[PDB]
């Protein structure tokens, strides 16, 4: 079996950015419960 | 989270999913690339039983293959397409949607729209297809002798580049021979291809009758003569052995002489047909169900021969040779439903008891016997043979053959770039690259042939540019001839069929852009 | 959740439901420590050692629960432990009820911001009320016995609290002092094996766990003086690396002389202080060192009549320091007589393996020593467990210049106040100031559930019986009846209790603010 | 480490395999981003410009086709909106039969625009209100914008040029021919008094040629053989028999008792004999083929053949229905010769072969008939059912227009008109619908996007010069496909119409499956098994 690389995986651009963008809006989502006077304490 | 399709599906972009369909359909051409011209070479394919193919044609090729690609079907489809057409350039196809597939890859890498693309491929197409009906050029009235000479080097043109190309000159007169006997309709089931061992390749006859294989025999059927001057054959379709009258009978029999009676009655019933298939003036008994021992002895007691187990193919030919009838009943055997021929002859050959029938001047069918090899070589002849005998009935309908070789496709592409300095804008590049696709077919039988291909090839476009039109490449001298003077003819339908077949082909592959697969 | 599926997190909801079920199983459990009527628990560990405790603190962290908000009223109980002393039971009590409280009100379209808006004013005003309602008296010996009677009525019975109670009280009347405050780690615990009956005395002293080692020094000694050193007494090697390089055995013995001539020179002149502080033969010299000594010098020192010991603590030394009143000197430089102790009685005891030393009759002894006596274990620990929180009790009570009943009557008065003053608050805060007022009602009821009565009827009275008369009418835990608890003699303390109320109110602060439960740690499991 | 805990009740009671979606962003959102994820895949495939699309399901087969129904029939999605959206493009399918990735894209769109909608801080009480009010004005206005109209239904110069703009979607190049036949095929079926049938269109995929070799037939045609001697027959009379052309028997189990000599002797003979009389008083009633549609004998087909009588076998059930009212004749259950009324009224039946195979053709001499076939040739499967499926919507949309001669421009001016009339309507509505008015009437907008975007062009600038058109005084102008610059062109003088009824429904069922998706905020779902 001739390869060029073993174990590589590589995706689009449009994919990637839809992926990056969703995982950011996610993060922001998340982080914005923390907000304002009003906001809840959380425990980890 | 849930996820859309099922678990387990592949999907692509275009460009990789073209760039792999285009190195898909040049990987599967380059199989069945050097298998063109005469100086091309068959290929030995075997399956997981352990039966080898050796085939020359490239639809055998194509079929053995077992391709599971999504995009490599294309080929098979417009192969078989073409075998059931016309029957006989079945690579040629290919190769030109190789061709084309690779000379619109980089315009397609570059940034090229599909439908600019496919428009120029129609246009191409309907350029070339008006050309070749323009520089057809066929007779308008000939005697037969003409067309039985056209018919023989259609024949020898098409059984040169096989394995039965050094006895082109003897089965030319034996096809045309068999295809001048087929009537108007054509019928290719009338054709019997029989295929005994023994012999040589030139030791093949043709008979003006039907000849079929021995079946089974009993006790009766050494005390019989095999030989007869004017016989008459009988076609009959009944059982003629000591069996029951009906599946759903009962017979409640009282004492014995009813038992006696009965007994008696069933070997008179037996005797009156005996007598009635006999009387019928026959000499020679043909059925499809096996006959039993009874008729067996009682046909050799009166000089009579008789055969059971016929096949229904076999049936039908002696019908059709004799110009009898099938009578499933023996109470209306008359004169008008019996076979009649001039002799009748049962000769062994290769080991093998053979029957054969000829003599008959109402002839409408023929049988082949092929000798040679065992397997693979009887069948490569009878593939030569079945495309010869198509090409003979393409010609005998269309009467319009050209010149081969490649000077067609230097024409073609002459036309084509002739046509494409005249029209600007990007239409040019794109009839420029097709003009240019078809100049491979001398460079592929160049190349076939172990000579040079860019010299002939530069030779063959000067004298294209500077005419002087039917010239083509030559194997014997190395060199240019004129295709048309060297007896070298093609019918006219294969061209434009293939053509056709590579335009669609190229339609279809260009217009894909995505693959999906569902898993199981 | 999305980006680490291998991950568990609860909503607002679902946490708010986890803790509150957490607090209810940690209260339902805890519910059968409060009071002298309380039920005993044993403890087996996974070696097999059995625990009879009765301590809240200890139960908390020998009952195998994970969870982090059992972990974390664990841990606040611990510090309420080793911060005050006794008020980790009542504590987890007080922060169950107050949480079912704010649940009971949360579950019904409210918002927690509400609640603990209410929950401030509340402990504001109940530290206003406690600010107030604290009786300040002169703290003599009455008070303090009853007050630490009090807190060990709840551990063992009878006459071993009244023991125990004495002893303390003894301790710490020994250790007092005017002007410096009281100072722990001077009273030694040492426990024994054997008389379980009334036998856990004071010691005026100090009993070490070490005896003499030669066998030819004396066991009983009378008047005898006390020198406390902690100098070297052993072959010490120099620090850089050296050695010998003798010719014939004369060589090899001379040298053998010169490393002893130096210990030989210390033994010479402890034997001429100990010549020139006796003289006649009438008394005696008890050496106290805290190294090793090497078996020459206790050969040297046995034929004067010297019982030396070797291998002691750093708070021996301390504690000798300040029952005696010697000097703990370093080195033999200035070594004059005026830098010894005072004895009076000296004798070795042995009990079978062990061996201890009793340093008893001293002239003015500030550290003593108590002597637990018990049959097992358990039973040891029990007792120290005991001691240790009256001395705490006692501790807190003398530090504070005023004193707190304690019974439930100072509960049923703070619910009171908090009723009077609960439609002087405006906004929604009425209901915060109700569950408050509600849920410092659960010591009364545990109460009177552990004594053997009713409790809603029983509540009911004691509210009658002080609206009807402004006094601090207890909950009797014998009969039943509406009894006075500054009459019979039950005494709490006040800085525990306000400790106790600022941790209940901490606790229900950062619970009710608190909705999301969220594990997204690495997993640390590589295979 | 800590492990935390479940909620003590629906958590805890939920059960393995089961799944929980409360909140809205875990269903609503979801559902949303699902949506927008399916509707994105057949999105480049749209209109005339839209590529192909190579789907293979698990059965190991290639469907290389354009249209969007088989599309989503063969994707096999495992998510509940997504089947909705499927379950919702097939009844469209199936009432019209020519909008699917249309209404695919529109609630792709308004789920999208919904999304921000609940993002920013409205209902979805509002909103689905404001979507409903906007769909109402849409359809009120939509009977508003008819400019052509169907004039006479049985002539080839003009149903030609009505299904053209619907095959060019389809087939790009090579439409007019097409358009021609199917044309021809509904003119040659169609009677009087309207009534148009769907099951009266056979298609015949033939290998051979391209599809210039590609005619139309006045009859009907059938892959079998002649099982007689009988070659073809000029003037022959079709008699059809349901029952086998065998010698009927009884039902029950049943024997034959014979006895001694003269009836084992005579049974034989009774039987031939009543074989010949009947097989003789079949063919003197002026009969000449004999369709079966059983097993047949050896004895009847000798017979048969000795009077020439041409015996066509057949098993399909339907076949002989069609072949009954092709001809005008009808079935028979028992072996009964026919007088005059049960005859044949055919012209030619002849046996031919094209491209290796054998077919028996019925042609008929009348112009007119009752069904029609459509001998279809190629050299790929792929390209015969694509232009199968092709012939079946072109039929599809002759009968739509032959239900509602009402004519609407199509291209990308008819959303654009209708956009603009909802934001211009839109405008004087307070309340909080307005925000939902607005955004209906952005959703229109996914169409010339989407078009420009496949045609090769921008999308922003042709939105502009189509807005500036329509509100300098022009109605009938839409986008331009042939011009490689991004311009404008004239929809009524090209030949650019498509079906009212078709787009009422299309967007009617739209609507109805985004207020059915935009109310369910919790899905309660199981383990696959
Ligand atoms: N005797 C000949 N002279 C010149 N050209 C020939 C001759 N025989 C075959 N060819 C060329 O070889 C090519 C291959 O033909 P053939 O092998 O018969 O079928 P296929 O095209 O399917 O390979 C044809 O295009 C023909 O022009
Ligand atoms: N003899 C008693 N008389 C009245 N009340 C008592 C008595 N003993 C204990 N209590 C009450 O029981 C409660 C619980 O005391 P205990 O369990 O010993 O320690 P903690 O207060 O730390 O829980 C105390 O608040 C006290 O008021
Ligand atoms: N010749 C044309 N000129 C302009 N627009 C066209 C033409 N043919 C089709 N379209 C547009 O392409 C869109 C797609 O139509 P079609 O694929 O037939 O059905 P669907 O709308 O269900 O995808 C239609 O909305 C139509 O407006
Ligand atoms: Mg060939
Ligand atoms: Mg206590
Ligand atoms: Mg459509």
């Amino acid at each position: 079996v001739l390869v060029l690389s073993q174990n590589t995986k590589r995706e689009s651009g449009r994919k990637v950015q839809s992926g990056n963008i969703n995982a950011a809006k996610t993060i922001a989502d998340i982080i914005r419960t923390c907000l304002g006077p009003k906001s809840m304490m959380k425990m980890l | 989270p849930v996820i859309l399709l099922k678990e387990g599906t592949d999907s692509s972009q275009g460009i990789p999913q073209l760039v792999s369909n285009i190195s898909a359909c040049q990987v599967i051409a380059e199989a069945v690339r050097t298998t063109l011209g005469p100086r091309g070479m068959d290929k030995l394919i075997v399956d997981g039983r352990g039966k080898a193919t050796i085939s020359n044609d490239g639809a055998t090729i194509l079929k053995l293959l077992d391709v599971v690609h999504p995009a490599a079907k294309t080929l098979v489809d417009i192969a078989k397409s073409q075998d059931a057409e016309v029957g006989d350039g079945t690579t040629s196809v290919t190769l030109l949607a190789a061709e084309f597939l690779k000379q619109v890859k980089p315009y397609v890498e570059e940034g090229l729209h599909p439908q600019i693309i496919i428009r120029a491929f129609r246009t191409a197409t309907q350029l070339a297809v008006n050309k070749i009906k323009e520089i057809a050029v066929t007779v308008k009235k000939a005697d037969k002798v003409e067309q039985r000479k056209l018919l023989e080097k259609c024949a020898m043109t098409a059984l040169s580049s096989k394995l039965i190309s050094q006895q082109k000159a003897f089965f030319a007169k034996m096809v045309v021979d068999a295809v001048m006997m087929l009537d108007d309709l054509l019928q290719l089931k009338m054709i019997g291809i029989k295929k005994v061992q023994g012999g040589a390749l030139e030791d093949s006859q043709l008979v003006a009758g039907v000849a079929f294989k021995k079946t089974f025999s009993y006790a009766g059927f050494e005390m019989q003569p095999k030989k007869y001057h004017n016989p008459k054959i009988a076609l009959l379709n009944v059982e003629l052995e000591l069996k029951a009258e009906k599946d759903n009978a009962e017979i409640r029999v009282h004492t014995v002489e009813d038992y006696q009676a009965i007994v008696d009655a069933e070997w008179n019933i037996l005797y009156d047909k005996l007598e009635k298939i006999h009387h019928s003036g026959a000499k020679v008994v043909l059925s499809k169900l096996p006959i039993g021992d009874v008729a067996t002895q009682y046909f050799a007691d009166r000089d009579m021969f008789c055969a059971g187990r016929v096949p229904e193919e076999d049936l039908k030919r002696t019908m059709m040779a004799c110009g009898g009838s099938i009578q499933t009943s023996v109470n209306a055997l008359s004169a008008d439903v019996l076979g009649r021929c001039q002799v009748f002859e049962e000769t062994q050959i290769g080991g093998e008891r053979y029957n054969f029938f000829t003599g008959c001047p109402k002839a409408k069918t023929c049988t082949f016997i092929l000798r040679g090899g065992a397997e693979q070589f009887m069948e490569e002849t009878e593939r030569s043979l079945h495309d010869a005998i198509m090409i003979v009935r393409r010609a005998i309908k269309n009467d319009s053959v050209v010149a081969g070789g490649g000077a067609i496709e230097m024409e073609l592409s002459k036309y084509l770039r002739d046509y494409s300095r005249t029209i600007p804008g990007k239409q040019q590049l794109l009839i420029g690259a097709y003009a240019k696709a078809l100049e491979i077919i001398p460079r592929q039988l160049c190349d076939n042939a172990g000579f040079d291909a860019t010299n002939i090839l530069n030779k063959l476009r000067a004298r294209h540019a500077q005419g002087g039109t039917w010239y083509g490449v030559d194997i014997n001298n190395e060199d240019i001839a004129d295709n048309f003077e060297a007896f070298v003819w093609e019918p006219a339908m294969v061209r434009i069929n293939a053509l056709t077949a590579a335009s669609e082909a190229a339609c279809l592959i260009v217009s894909v852009d995505e693959t999906i697969k569902n898993p199981r | 959740k999305t980006l680490n599926p291998k991950a568990e997190v609860a909503r607002a909801q679902a946490a708010l439901a986890v803790n509150i079920s957490a607090a209810r199983g940690l209260q339902d459990v805890l519910r059968t420590n409060l009071g002298p009527k309380g039920t005993m628990k044993m403890l087996v560990s996974g070696a097999g050692d059995i625990k009879l405790t009765k301590d809240g603190n200890v139960l908390l962290h020998e009952m195998q629960i994970q969870h982090p908000t059992a972990s974390l009223i664990a841990k606040v109980a611990t510090a309420q432990d080793d911060i005050t002393g006794d008020g980790t039971t009542s504590n987890v009590l007080i922060i169950g009820e107050l949480l079912k409280q704010a649940d009971l009100y949360i579950s019904e379209g409210l918002h927690p911001r509400i609640i603990t808006e209410g929950f401030e004013a509340a402990k504001e005003k109940a530290l206003q009320f406690l600010e107030e309602v604290k009786v300040s008296r002169e703290m003599d010996r009455e008070t303090l016995i009853d007050v630490a009677r009090t807190s060990l009525r709840t551990k063992v019975h009878a006459e071993l609290a009244d023991v125990l109670t004495e002893a303390v009280v003894d301790s710490i009347l020994a250790i007092k002092k005017q002007d410096e405050p009281i100072d722990l780690f001077m009273i030694e615990i040492m426990e024994m094996k054997h008389k379980s009956e009334t036998d856990t005395s004071l010691i005026r002293g100090l009993v070490l766990d070490h005896g003499a080692r030669h066998p030819d020094m004396k066991k009983r000694v009378e008047d005898a003086y006390i020198l406390t050193c902690n100098v070297s007494l052993e072959y010490e090697k120099t620090e850089v690396n050296s050695g010998f390089f003798y010719k014939s055995a004369e060589e090899r013995e001379k040298l053998v002389k010169a490393e002893r001539k130096f210990i030989e020179d210390r033994v010479k002149k402890i034997i001429e202080l100990k010549r020139k502080v006796c003289g006649d033969s009438d008394k005696g010299f008890v050496v106290i060192n805290q190294k090793g000594i090497d078996p020459f010098s206790l050969d040297a020192l046995s034929k004067e009549g010297i019982v030396a010991l070797r291998r002691a603590k750093r708070r021996n030394m301390e504690r000798l320091t300040l029952a005696c009143g010697g000097v703990a000197l370093n080195s033999f430089d200035d070594l004059s007589p005026d830098c010894l102790g005072h004895a009076g009685l000296v004798y070795e005891y042995t009990l079978g393996e062990e061996k201890f030393t009793f340093i008893e009759k001293c002239n003015n002894p500030r550290s003593v020593t108590l002597l637990i006596k018990g049959p097992n274990k358990h039973t040891l620990t029990q007792i120290k467990d005991a001691v240790r929180d009256g001395l705490r009790a006692v501790k807190n009570a003398i530090d504070d210049g005023c004193v707190v009943p304690g019974a439930g009557a100072v509960e049923v008065a703070m619910a009171e106040a908090l009723i009077k003053h609960k439609p002087s608050v405006k906004g929604r805060a009425q209901l915060g100031v109700q569950a408050f007022a509600d849920a410092l009602l659960i010591i009364p009821k545990v109460l009177a559930q552990n004594s053997g009565f009713d409790l809603q009827e029983t509540l009911v009275k004691i509210q009658a019986e002080h609206s009807e008369s402004g006094q601090l009418v207890g909950v009797d835990l014998n009969t039943g009846e509406p009894m006075v608890a500054a009459e019979v003699g039950v005494w709490d303390n006040y800085c525990v209790k306000k400790q106790l109320l600022h941790s209940c109110t901490v606790i229900a602060t950062n619970i009710l603010l608190v909705d999301e439960i969220m594990r997204a740690g690495m997993s640390s499991l590589k295979g | 480490a800590l492990h935390v805990p479940k909620a003590p009740g629906f958590a805890q009671m939920l059960k393995e395999g089961a799944k929980h979606f409360s909140g809205l962003e875990e269903a609503v959102y979801r559902n949303i981003q699902a949506c927008k994820e399916l509707a994105q895949t057949t999105r480049t495939a749209y209109g005339p410009n839209g590529m192909n699309k190579m789907v293979i399901n698990h059965l190991e087969k290639l469907f290389v086709t354009n249209d969007a129904a088989t599309i989503l029939r063969e994707l096999e999605v495992q998510h509940p909106a997504a089947k909705m959206i499927v379950m919702a493009s097939h009844m469209q399918e199936q009432e019209v039969g020519d909008g699917t990735n249309f209404v695919l894209v529109f609630a792709g769109a308004l789920l999208e625009l919904a999304e921000e909608l609940l993002r920013i801080g409205l209902s979805v009480s509002e909103v689905i209100e404001g979507y409903e009010i906007a769909c109402r004005k849409a359809h009120e206005i939509l009977p508003n914008l008819v400019c052509c109209s169907a004039k006479n239904l049985r002539d080839i110069d003009e149903v030609s040029s009505l299904l053209r703009t619907s095959i060019m979607s389809k087939q790009y190049g090579n439409e007019v021919f097409l358009a021609k036949l199917i044309a021809q095929a509904c003119v040659s079926i169609f009677p009087d008094s309207g009534h148009f049938n769907v099951d009266n269109i056979r298609v015949c995929k033939i290998l051979g040629s391209g599809i210039s070799s590609s005619s139309v037939l006045h009859g009907m045609v059938f892959k079998k053989e002649t099982e007689g001697d009988v070659t073809s027959v000029k003037d022959a009379k079709i008699a059809v028999y349901s029952c086998p052309f065998d010698g009927m028997i009884t039902e029950t189990k049943g024997t034959v008792l014979i006895k001694t000599a003269e009836e084992l002797m005579n049974f034989s003979k009774g039987e031939e004999n009543l074989m010949d009389a009947q097989v003789k008083a079949i063919a003197d009633t002026g009969a000449n083929v004999v369709v079966t549609g059983g097993k047949v004998a050896d004895m009847a087909l000798h017979y048969a053949n000795k009077y020439n009588i041409m015996l066509v076998r057949l098993n399909s059930k339907w076949d002989l229905r069609r072949l009954c009212k092709t001809v005008g004749a009808t079935a028979l259950p028992r072996l009964t010769p026919p007088v005059l009324e049960e005859m044949g009224h055919c012209d030619s039946v002849y046996l031919s072969e094209v491209g290796d195979t054998q077919v028996v053709v019925f042609k008929h001499e009348k112009e007119d008939g009752a069904i029609s076939t459509i001998v279809l040739r190629g050299s790929t499967d792929n390209l015969m059912d694509d232009i199968e499926r092709a012939v079946d919507d072109g039929v599809n949309t002759f009968k739509v227009l032959t239900r509602d001669k009402r004519l609407v421009p199509g291209g990308g001016a008819t959303e654009i008109e209708l956009a603009k009339q909802i934001t211009s309507y839109g405008e004087t509505c307070p309340g909080l619908e307005q925000y939902a008015i607005k955004k209906f009437a952005e959703a229109f907008e996914a169409i010339p996007r989407a078009l420009a975007e496949n045609s090769g062009v921008k999308a922003n600038e042709v939105i502009s010069k189509l807005y500036a058109v329509h509100q300098e005084g022009n109605k009938n102008v839409g986008l331009d496909i042939e011009a490689e610059v991004p311009a404008v062109k004239d929809m009524l003088e090209a030949g650019i119409l498509d079906t009212y009824l078709g787009k009422y429904w299309a967007i009617k069922l739209a609507t109805n499956a985004a207020v059915t998706v935009l109310r369910v905020d919790q899905i309660i779902m199981a383990k696959p098994a």
